[PDB]
């Protein structure tokens, strides 16, 4: 997250690090949503790799024991079947990942809720993006978990030339593009939090960013919208 | 794109 500020260990309790091993020792690669005791919801292209991949729940700081973790493997990805790594742009950027144990929930460990099908934000909604991604282009990630203000741009507004034309669908929200502040490597497949009717909900997987950089004016950050996928969520989880 |  670039420009963005230290999130309290307790506020986004359904934030998740997906690590993969890498020799002796796991590296934080990803950001996810725990949406199960048992399932994490995150971007298809964090998992399309052939990697050993383990989730840490109740994570706050990447290089200190924070004395609240859990520590799982993951037992099943499930890719979207439309996804194509080479197509970020096309979209159905989410997997779901079932983990090998059922997470115990607590004041870190929470699961996250998600919109009804079909729901659309209004333009200018507020939202949060969580992670331990860059806090800088091509700079290095963040130790502590990071949160940033990003008001959507609607599908009308950031679909037109000046921000990220054709290159956005309707099945992805967009987010920010202050310039200031976005999201980065290291925080894809995480959560964008957004306040409605006084609730906090997970209406977007991160995704992608400018080739420019990840924070640059009038290219929002863009997520996979999850209120898009409410049925296909339903189906695997149901089917697992 | 750049996939983050
Ligand atoms: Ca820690």
């Amino acid at each position: 997250v670039v420009g963005g500020t230290e999130a309290q260990r307790n506020s986004w309790p359904s934030q998740i690090s997906l690590q993969y091993r890498s020799g002796s020792s796991w590296a934080h690669t990803c950001g996810g949503t725990l949406i199960r005791q048992n399932w994490v919801m995150t971007a298809a292209h964090c998992v399309d790799r052939e990697l050993t991949f383990r989730v840490v729940v109740g994570e706050h700081n990447l290089n200190q024991n924070n004395g609240t973790e859990q520590y799982v493997g993951v037992q099943k990805i499930v890719v979207h079947p439309y996804w194509n790594t080479d197509d970020v742009a096309a979209g159905y950027d989410i997997a779901l990942l079932r983990l090998a144990q059922s997470v115990t929930l607590n004041s870190y460990v929470q699961l996250g809720v998600l919109p009804r099908a079909g729901t659309i934000l209004r333009n200018n909604s507020p939202c949060y993006i969580t992670g331990w991604g860059l806090t800088r282009t091509n700079g290095q990630l963040a130790q502590t978990l990071q949160q940033a203000y990003l008001p959507t741009v609607d599908y009308a507004i950031c679909s037109s030339s000046s921000y990220w034309g054709s290159t956005v669908k309707n099945s992805m929200v967009c987010a920010g593009g202050d310039g200031v502040r976005s999201g980065c490597q290291g925080d894809s497949g995480g959560p964008l939090h957004c306040l409605v009717n006084g609730q906090y909900a997970v209406h977007g997987v991160t995704s992608f960013v400018s080739r420019l950089g990840c924070n640059v004016t009038r290219k929002p950050t863009v997520f996979t919208r999850v209120s898009a996928y409410i049925s296909w969520i339903n189906n695997v989880i149901a089917s697992n | 794109v750049e996939p983050i």
